[PDB]
């Protein structure tokens, strides 16, 4: 795996969906991982060609997503304006 | 069960 930095600019949203979280309902890639996983990406949205299903988000605008709950991850990402700098784990 | 951001 690898740590990739991507910048997704809200227009007006980031354009992707996430699954997982600590105590959450899991993810379709690695069930033994309570991390946050990109699950669906809008074909021509702000995250298109930048994020892919399976991406594990471990940092968003300097905020670590390790041991984060889903409700908190969604809350944080909706709070950010403009661009969100992500650090993702990609195969 | 995914959430759109
Ligand atoms: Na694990």
């Amino acid at each position: 795996s690898m740590e990739i930095r991507v910048r997704v600019e809200k227009d007006p949203e980031l354009g992707f969906s996430i699954s997982g979280g600590v105590g959450g309902r899991g993810n379709p890639f690695r069930p033994d991982d309570d991390g946050i996983f990109v699950t669906r990406v809008q074909p021509e949205g702000p995250a298109s060609k930048l994020l892919q299903p399976g991406d594990k988000i471990i940092q968003a605008n300097g905020y670590s997503f390790i041991n984060i709950e889903m409700g908190q991850a969604v809350s944080l990402l909706k709070t950010f304006q403009n661009t969100v700098e992500l650090i993702i784990v990609r195969e | 069960f995914d959430f759109w951001v």
